């Protein structure tokens, strides 16, 4: 127990954007919580970046507007920040910093983790196995997500992600809670992904970590922390399925530049901080299945490349970590195609050991590397039909053509309330697959091709 | 002896009081045990390095001081163990805290020092014997293989006094006791090595036997020696590349991947079998590992590196062959740059500090055949494989080419087939392979047919290169008809041959008879292709290479199936008995169109 | 007159799901806040000054 | 057959309006008996400050445990009026403690210009010289510390423990 009575503060030697410098603080400890009183009686919180000696560097999470040196007191709490979780934060609406905005009562603690994650031995996880049937056919036929994956969702400003991410959402099953965390959206995506979960009827099992876009920033950096350790909670101590959805992590990371301009650092790719890789890794690595807890969190974040930039430092440096990606494009969105999936840069790392004989089906594997490269060479022939015009082309590049007109309308385009099944999206696959004379599937082998594909 | 915090920010612990430590020694930062380098001194303050994060140490904590370096414990007990990057037992800890996860600050021993190894000396010696660095006197059966040869230390020699019986000795019961100018120092089986420091040798011997690999491309392609080092799903070639080697000891260590492509690696290496004279074991007899994510701080990601490097040169100098996999060379530049960003360190290129073409070279020329030092007559080798991993998919990023002046075999992938799947590539501007002419002794014996056929498969697809550019401008209408062809064998070897599905059962490991195999079908296809057009050329019956397309649909399936042969479940001469059908009936396919 | 007719119909078993968990959790706060009220008072009165870091 | 449609979606609404209501009614109602734990703990030690040597020993820890959290050569206690009899017989009892510990001088004295509130029911507020850093050891900020440290055990006491937590006790 903390027993000692704390030592509250009036030694501000210094404000400097969103940072407070402290002096005369007696043995700082590093990632401290303060309590800042402003002058007028307000109160912000705020957490110690450095200690050095006899001062400390407190990073206020509401920002610093206001504080001055003479009257702004700081109660060192003496302690990590901790957040209170149970089971019965499961069916409310928490705003970016853990406080209620439901028109409810504070959370009543059973235990109080630590939220910047403690880490788990890789030598005792389990590796996802298990297939998630999303019914979405573009991301369960040829992209499939197990349960422990981390999945991103890029996408850019205006195209349906949160639409495409809802949707998983109602039909996320196999072949369950969700812990829903906003940051920086605007008040109209909020309004959505209340609304959807209030209609399905399944408030009951949404935690909502809701920080809008006047909601203040540096609160960012600890909401997607207070989001993944209740799921910790409840995936490891309450052995839940726990499917976990962080909307804009683009604005993770400019809360995270912004915090480290000000402190200045050494600053990294496109002004972006040092310390970037291993920050989105202390966020996206909490997910998977461990041995002796029949819990597991599943990950999907969404991005947002701006100027639909796939090599950007936030797309580029989340591919490093999480496990495949789901790329949401802007020329299909033009075309009235939902969901606007490119196959092409999409990617699941854990599809490989997820599918086959004795989980799902016996041609899984092949079926989807086989539209892999159909849908890859007609989008070649595509740029060859600009140059030579549309009548040099052969009797056999007519056909993948064909493939693009019945792809991207058939199997791609699916409509908000389709819950395709697993079989649903491979039996698609096979009427695409016979467009072809049998003699062109040259990445499928002839003990499936003499069972599957004369129908 | 002892020390105080002064200041922390983030991994970068300031301590005061620390007025005679050294450079890059270790340590014990806080209440609880974290350890720590050192990396800097300014008058009496030492600047201190963390492998641990620092969250919650406060000014006034003890910094206790070690005396020694970084270093490894080199024993038995090393084979089948799964470590971090400064080296703690993930396997012991996930038993004796009884816990999933992993304390802070936590100390156990690398080497377990309960369990009983048995002991039988070398016979060449015998109490009063001069024993120098390097000199076997002892050897282990550590398992049913690898005979682990305890070796005197380097910087180590004198007169034998004592030296134990053959029995049952745990790694701390002291066997050997030499006899110097006046000092006597007692000695045990496990000895302990600075992970920045190069294991001594006494000669370094040129490489020239083919270190064999699972993939078609960088086995006829690009080749490489037993001590070459080389450079590349990037995490999918790494790993199933590390499976399938003809090595002696795998060191497979991962610098930074993803978690559950961690409990992949700690899975599937288990269950992997591995034949020897009759019987068939487990691999993970032969193999240790380095377990290092992302999750984990960016100070142990840096020295999981050296803790790799470092046991793949104490099982060389047993007189071992191994073959270390060093994985995402580039996450490992990515904790150098994140490390020197905390320094204020003036970076030169990229963010990337102006070392880097020196932690990456202090990395790859450790490797190489080696004539090992001591007198019972060894010889060992390392073979290093990296694993490149460039930002953004552009290959001008300073760990690219800072690594193609070091390394000796080099293979990328391609520049349009980056972010789209077509695995592998091979990108003519930047691949090669030095150890091109250093293996035309062994291909002339055992294979005798392969150079000849190399030649014209790199002949194919240095012309498609050319001709593909001027097909994306005129549109194959300034095509004479043999050259129609050359743009579609090109099209089947790089879909086909060099494109190879590394995790399908029948496709991890491709043995060598079977890429010559597949290689002398496709170029004995093209000679009879050019000879079906340039021989009915000027006067009629033009076989165009339309014509050959739409009679001989069927065998250029046969051709894309050249690949879905399994060489377990098939024969070896079963799969050379459904090849050579395959040409008779590609000869019997040009004898209906003349 | 089915739609409104089975709402207020289940908004009375809405009603009496809570008031039966009202008074059970608050049946069971009655038997032991005194085995709280000895230990929380018992630990404010149980005060111990030390000096940790020197 | 649209408008059809808009009322059974509308009623999955009204269903879970009703039902999210349902549970921030149980919630508010066991935070009010939390409430009142605290507010009947409160006057249980409002009969602590009574009996004038249970208090007295109170005041002893009390004002010499903000003695070991501040380590300053000036020191200054603000407390009641009421029980200024009593600090003065509490300060000075820590002194050979506080001396004989940490090897150091001190000089400590209370506030005669601005007292406590008389409603602050006990405790002290130890200052330093130039007042501007404090410890505030009343007996509402030691229940308001060891309270919100010990809602896990009150909750596993008052209202059952969770049944689906399995791990980590």
């Amino acid at each position: 127990y903390l027993s000692q009575p704390r030592l509250t503060y009036k030694t501000v030697s210094g404000v400097n954007g969103p940072l407070v410098i402290l002096d005369h603080v007696k043995f700082p400890r590093y990632a401290e919580i303060v309590h800042l009183t402003l002058p007028d009686g307000t109160k912000r919180s705020g957490q110690v970046l450095e200690v050095s000696g006899s001062k400390a560097v407190v990073q206020v999470f509401e920002g610093t507007s206001g504080i001055d040196a003479k009257k702004t007191s700081c109660e060192f709490t003496g302690d990590i920040l901790r957040t209170p979780v149970s089971e019965d934060m499961l069916g409310r609406v928490f705003n970016g910093s853990g406080k209620p905005i439901d028109r409810g009562p504070v959370v009543l603690a059973e235990d109080f983790l630590d939220i910047m994650g403690q880490p788990i031995n890789p030598q005792c996880r389990i590796y996802p196995e298990e297939m998630i049937q999303t019914g979405i056919s573009a991301i369960d036929g040829m992209n499939s997500i197990a349960r422990g994956q981390k999945i991103p969702i890029f996408s850019a400003a205006g195209l349906p992600h949160n639409e495409i991410a809802a949707q998983i959402c109602r039909q996320a099953g196999l072949v369950f809670a969700i812990v829903f965390a906003a940051m920086g959206v605007n008040m109209e995506t909020a309004r959505f992904f209340k609304s959807d979960f209030e209609e399905n009827g399944s408030m009951d099992n949404v935690c909502l970590f809701l920080n809008l876009a006047n909601d203040p920033t540096i609160e960012r950096i600890i909401t997607p922390r207070l989001a993944l350790t209740t799921a910790e909670f409840l995936a490891y101590q309450c052995e839940k399925h726990v499917l976990v959805i962080l909307t804009d992590m683009s604005s993770y990371a400019e809360a995270l530049r912004e915090v480290s301009a000000a402190r200045e650092e050494v600053p990294g790719r496109r002004g972006f901080p040092g310390y970037m890789y291993t920050d989105l890794a202390t966020i996206y690595e909490r997910a998977g299945r461990v041995e002796g807890r029949n819990g597991s969190i599943t990950q999907i974040p969404i991005l947002t490349m701006p100027n639909d930039d796939i090599t950007h430092p936030i797309p580029d440096l989340t591919g490093y970590i999480t496990e495949g990606q789901i790329y949401v494009d802007r020329q299909l969105h033009n075309r009235q195609i939902y969901p606007p999936i490119n196959v092409l840069p999409s990617l699941s790392r854990l599809m490989k050991s997820a599918i086959g004989e004795g989980m799902t089906r016996k041609d899984h594997a092949d079926v989807s590397n086989q539209l892999y490269a159909c849908y890859a060479i007609g989008k070649d022939v595509q740029a060859m039909k600009a140059v030579v015009g549309e009548e040099a082309l052969t009797s056999d590049d007519l056909l993948y053509l064909e493939f693009l007109q019945k792809f991207e309308r058939n199997f791609i385009a699916q409509g908000p309330y389709e819950n395709r099944t697993v079989y649903e999206t491979l039996d698609i696959g096979w009427q695409l697959l016979r467009i072809f004379p049998k003699e062109m599937l040259k990445r499928i082998p002839q003990s499936t091709l003499s069972e599957f594909y004369p129908r | 002896t002892f020390g105080y915090v002064h200041g922390v920010s983030g991994p970068v612990v300031t301590a005061c009081d620390m007025a005679g430590a050294a450079m890059y020694e270790l340590v014990r930062v806080g209440h609880s045990e974290l350890v720590g380098e050192i990396i800097r001194l300014e008058g009496d303050m030492a600047t201190i390095q963390v492998y641990e994060e620092t969250s919650g140490v406060s000014v006034g904590d003890p910094v206790l001081r070690t005396g020694k370096p970084l270093s490894v414990e080199l024993g038995p007990g090393i084979m089948g163990a799964i470590f971090d990057g400064i080296q703690r037992p993930l396997s012991d800890i996930s038993s004796q805290t009884q816990s999933i996860y992993i304390p802070r600050g936590v100390n156990v021993s690398a080497l377990s020092r309960d369990v009983k190894w048995d002991f039988t000396p070398c016979k060449n010696l015998r109490v009063g014997s001069h024993i120098t660095g390097g000199d076997i006197y002892g050897i282990v059966n550590e398992n049913s293989l690898i005979k682990h040869k305890i070796m005197l230390p380097p910087r180590n020699r004198g007169t034998v006094t004592y030296i134990a019986p053959p029995g049952n000795y745990d790694t701390s019961d002291v066997v050997l006791e030499l006899e110097f100018e006046g000092i006597k120092e007692k000695f045990s089986m496990v000895q302990v090595w600075p992970v920045r420091q190069v294991r001594p040798v006494t000669e370094k011997l040129p490489a020239n036997h083919p270190l064999l690999t699972g993939q078609r491309v960088l086995d006829a392609l690009f080749p490489c020696v037993q001590g070459g080092t080389t450079a590349i799903g990037k995490t999918v070639i790494s790993q199933s590349l590390s499976k399938y080697s003809n090595s002696d000891v795998i060191i497979y260590v991962g610098c930074g991947e993803r978690g559950n492509e961690m409990s992949e690696v700690l899975r599937d290496f288990p269950e992997l079998t591995m034949e020897v004279d009759g019987k068939v074991e487990s691999i993970m007899k032969r193999t240790a590992l380095v377990a290092n994510t992302s999750n984990m701080p960016v100070a142990a990601r840096e020295a999981s590196i050296y803790t790799g490097i470092t046991l793949s040169e104490y099982f060389r100098d047993m007189g071992y062959h191994v073959s270390m996999m060093a994985d995402s060379t580039s996450r490992w530049a990515e904790a150098l740059r994140e490390i020197s960003g905390r320094l204020a360190e003036m970076p030169a290129d990229s963010g990337y500090p102006a070392y880097l073409g020196a932690r990456l070279a202090s990395f790859y020329e450790r490797a190489g055949r080696v004539k090992c030092l001591g007198n019972p007559e060894r010889e060992g080798s390392v073979s290093i494989v990296g694993a490149v991993s460039p930002p953004g998919g552009d290959f001008s990023d300073p760990v690219t080419s800072a690594t193609l002046g070091i390394v000796q075999v080099f293979w990328g992938l391609d520049k349009k087939l980056a972010q789209r799947k077509h695995f592998p590539s091979v990108n003519w501007l930047i691949s090669y392979s030095k150890y091109m002419r250093a293996l035309d002794e062994y291909y002339d014996k055992h294979f005798t047919e392969f150079v000849p056929l190399r030649t014209k498969a790199k002949e194919i697809l240095q012309e498609e290169e050319d001709l593909a550019e001027i097909v994306q401008l005129v549109g194959k209408a300034s095509l004479a008809e043999t050259d129609k062809i050359t743009l579609e064998v090109a099209k089947l070897i790089k879909d086909d041959f060099l494109q190879q599905n590394g995790y399908t059962p029948y496709d991890r490991f491709c043995p060598f008879y079977k890429t010559v195999g597949m290689l002398s079908n496709m170029i004995a296809f093209y000679d009879m292709a050019r000879r079906a057009v340039e021989t009915t050329a000027q006067s009629d019956n033009k076989i165009t290479w339309s014509i050959i397309r739409e009679h001989m649909g069927e065998i250029l399936y046969k051709l894309s199936s050249m690949k879905f042969k399994d060489p377990v479940k098939d024969g070896e001469a079963k799969i050379k008995a459904d090849y050579a059908q395959l040409l008779e009936d590609m000869q019997n396919a040009f004898r209906s169109l003349e | 007159q089915a739609a409104m007719g089975s709402q207020g119909n289940l908004s009375a078993e809405v009603e009496q799901a809570t008031r039966r968990q009202v008074q059970g959790m608050q049946s069971s706060q009655q038997r032991n806040r005194e085995r709280v009220l000895a230990q929380l008072l018992g630990m404010v009165c149980d005060v111990r000054p030390q000096v940790h870091p020197n | 057959e649209k408008k059809e449609k808009q009322i059974e979606q509308q009623k999955k609404i009204q269903m879970s309006n009703l039902m999210n209501q349902a549970r921030l009614k149980v919630l508010r109602a066991r935070d009010d008996l939390i409430t009142d734990l605290l507010n009947e703990a409160k006057q249980r030690l409002s009969k602590v400050v009574k009996d004038t040597t249970r208090y007295q020993v109170l005041l002893d820890g009390l004002v010499l445990q903000g003695l070991y959290q501040l380590l300053e050569p000036r020191m200054i206690v603000r407390c009641r009026k009421q029980d200024f009899p009593l600090v003065k017989a509490a300060v000075q009892k820590a002194i050979p403690v506080y001396k004989v510990a940490t090897k150091r001088d001190v000089d400590v004295q209370i506030d005669q210009e601005a007292y406590l509130p008389e409603e602050i029911a006990g405790g002290v507020e130890i200052y330093n010289g130039d007042r501007k850093i404090k410890v505030s050891n009343t007996l509402e900020s030691r229940l308001d510390l060891i309270a919100q440290q010990m809602m896990p055990e009150v909750r596993g006491a008052l209202f059952g423990a969770n049944a689906n937590r399995k791990f980590l006790d």
